[PDB]
């Protein structure tokens, strides 16, 4: 027997649903959203880290002219300095006066720590769901894990389960996202090949072991002091360094609906937001025949004690007179009031108590116990407490 | 479960106060007629 | 908490306020007062029929005064001189 | 200097553009596209390939009955014969003569060959863009491959250029596809968990080297013949066995617009539809001032032969008086006449002869030779071929 | 390349037709006008 139900996305909150096959006894199954983790493609970009400025032992030309070669190289500099006179521990290390030159060379690589420390520019497009449900099925929970996509089935003690498909598609990622170790921020990346100096992005490389490297740096060399073997340069500080002091909080802590960031691989674990609905194939071995059921009469319900909570604040006693001995199904027939019995033991001349979750004050309940309605009068009071740590229907 | 739109309770009293208004409506509209069928009875006397 | 008492009489009925509200009592307020505009517009038409009633003999000569008493409060009074 | 253009999504037809910067002298480029790539972002929902029916030795209970256990696993069928005698190489295998019981079970794995023979069923979100092209620069032809995102710059003869982003947005893809070796077909394949016997997803695995399959053969176990040890079995053939069979043509020839497909990864190739746009960073090294230039005056255009085709199908000698020996540029002012000549030598007093490409059989045109301009009386005549085998714009 | 929407040429001829029509509904426009101003002189008679 197929049976189709829609509950709301709220991990945590508890919903029964009825179970009526005509000719058989009823049935009642307590569903529970356990998670809904979220997971998106992404097309790496590029990545980012810090640079290292390779620069070799200046060529010091005594007693004539050196000239600058163009070296296909990533920011790539190039200078030739006329009329320079150095020295060293023992003295001078040119013969001529005003007749030397120092050919002053450099470029930009990728630093050592690229392999360990680096950022990831990822392209997120569309995202794939997964999850996690509980279901008192037979008096015993079992753990449902499937697609909430409505095709993906899964037997669990011989009973089929199709989760989704959802009834929303919200993420907390956009369409441009970076990552960096365990943390995950919604940004607006320069595209490769346009990184500018001093920012996020002043240095672009494909992978951590990649061969080729972008490099906008604004790397210039200067003229060395009086006397001294030196390569002075001005240039921009590393982008990625200024960005890791300059970042902020990352979607762990800024995301709504109080998402949780996980990494390797990126994804969002915990949301909610929109309705699920559920399809359960009950094998024709789990229900009885209803000639083989008991009924009732006369049953009057007292409330002794009532508190109206997120919780089952209320108690309930109900008196009834019953035919025989055997199992009776207990559900509210007010959807203001949920009853925490699934099912019950009933014999003849007897009584039953009941634990009951309510909101109004002054609350009028019909109570459903096997085939027969009774009328409960109940003036619940007020919490102690006006937050609660867990949600309610 | 709480959280819905009424209205709902206080009974009596609530009857109390509803019964007060509407009943001069229907009094204009007896009125109203009676004046139109006043108003039909000169049409005839002429 | 905010006790939403039932009654008695009204009194209570704006204690519910407090409880599911902001909004509730503004709607009814609203209402009270289209309802006192149509009492106001029935008063005002009862009148003009009234005024309707008193036409014709609205002219002259003897005829109420009579009529005018038993006579919608004018009638009389009015007839007189 | 930075030059934008726009130029329409067809391949193999040549767009010529008129980089005029102030103060330098005009430069024309000819952009021909040879390429256009389209990759969507895929999401695998699952696999099908050909299934293998497990069935083991059955077990013949002589003098007894043998008791059927429900074991969980795909498409498990289980089946006990009485009153059977079965018959070996040296006579009868039971004593009994009707106490006799078999014991026939079996159930669905997947065969061997799904690592290798299998259809992966993907689900296409959004694609993008990206191709090469080519540019003849400074007399030179030059190819450019890259992403048609309008951020992933390609440096060539120290000229940045920067393609797309893509104006269109049409994929012959679907929002399901079905891919087998090189092959991609549009099909609207059942869910995960609700493939029908003897079609297309009749056993659904989740990878060719997952462990958990869904199967729906209809396998039912028939009674063995007279003396006979067997398992006969009713059961529908491979759906995947028979779509590879009846599957038809691919998208490579199905597909609009001469749409070309390929795999690993699965995109769509050289896709006439929408415009392109192209940033081209051309460098001051390859700039000429005016002044370094010379005039022109007193000119007038004659045209000795024309035939309005799709190439250039009309010959025109300009007279001119020029101020000093100098390279000019050449381009039509009129968007319906194509120039073959970017850039020619000018002396003094002398001629030159154009190639052009019209459709118009009443042809008056500006031509544009450095910084005068020239008009063009021309009476073209049809060709003699209706269809031709080249584009042209 | 090539293709788009016209018109264009061949001049001369094109003009040869083109010159063709319009002319009448000028006249008729003329003449219009004209009867219009011969109407105002009788109103101006009366």
């Amino acid at each position: 027997y197929e049976h189709v139900t829609v509950i709301p996305n709220t991990v945590g909150v508890p919903y029964k649903t009825l179970v009526n096959r005509p000719g058989y006894s009823p049935m009642v199954l307590e569903m529970e959203l356990l998670s809904v983790t979220l997971e998106p493609t992404l097309s790496l970009d590029y990545i980012t880290c810090e640079y290292k400025t390779v620069i070799p032992s200046p060529y010091v030309k005594c007693c004539g002219t050196a000239e600058c070669k163009d070296k296909n190289l990533p920011d790539y500099s190039c200078k030739v300095f006329t009329g320079v006179y150095p020295f060293m521990w023992g003295g001078a290390y040119c013969f001529c006066d005003a007749e030397n030159t120092q050919l002053s060379e450099a470029h930009v690589e990728k630093s050592e720590s690229c392999k360990t420390e680096f950022a990831s520019a990822y392209r997120a497009h569309t995202a794939s769901a997964s999850a996690k449900l509980r279901v008192l099925y037979q008096g015993n929970n079992i753990t449902v894990t499937a697609y909430a996509n409505g095709d993906h089935a899964v037997t669990v003690k011989d009973a089929k389960f199709i989760v989704g498909p959802m009834s929303s598609a919200w993420t907390p990622f956009d369409n441009k996202i970076v990552v960096y170790k365990g943390d995950v921020y919604n940004m607006d990346y320069p595209p490769f090949g346009a990184g500018r100096p001093g920012q996020f992005g002043d240095i672009q490389s494909r992978t951590p072991e990649s061969k080729d490297v972008y490099a906008n740096t604004q790397l210039v060399l200067q003229r060395p002091a009086a006397g001294t073997v030196h390569v002075p340069y001005s240039q921009a500080p590393s982008g990625f360094k200024y960005w890791l002091k300059e970042r902020g909080a990352s979607l762990q802590h800024t995301a709504p609906f109080g998402c949780q960031i996980a990494t390797n691989p990126v994804r969002a674990v915990n949301c909610a937001v929109g309705n699920m609905p559920i399809s359960i194939d009950i094998p024709e071995a789990a229900f009885t025949r209803v000639v083989d059921a008991p009924s009732l009469t006369d049953m009057s319900c007292e409330v002794p004690a009532c508190t109206h909570s997120s919780d089952f604040g209320g108690v309930a006693i109900i008196k009834y007179a019953a035919s025989k001995k055997g199992k009776c199904a207990v559900h509210s027939m007010t959807n203001a009031v949920t009853i925490r019995e699934a099912e019950i033991e009933v014999e003849g001349n007897s009584q039953l108590q009941i634990s009951f979750s309510t909101a109004l004050a002054s609350a009028e309940f019909r109570v459903q116990v096997c085939s027969t309605q009774v009328h409960c009068a109940a003036e619940c009071h007020p919490p102690k407490d006006h937050i609660v740590n867990y949600p309610a229907s | 479960h709480t959280t819905l739109g009424v209205q709902d309770i206080s009974t009596t009293a609530m009857s109390w106060v509803q019964k007060i208004t509407g009943g001069v409506g229907l009094i204009v509209a007896v009125a109203a007629l009676i004046l139109i069928v006043v108003l039909c009875v000169s049409f005839s006397r002429h | 908490s905010t006790n939403g008492t039932a009654h008695g009489h009204p009194h209570e009925i704006i204690l519910y306020y407090y409880e599911l509200y902001p909004t509730m009592t503004v709607v009814i307020v609203s209402v009270a007062s289209f309802v006192l505009l149509s009492m106001v517009g029935t008063a005002v038409g009862m009148c003009v029929c009234a005024r309707r009633r008193c036409i014709t003999p609205y002219e002259l000569t003897p005829g109420a005064t009579v009529p005018f008493l038993l006579s919608l409060l004018c009638c009389v009074r009015t007839t007189k001189a």
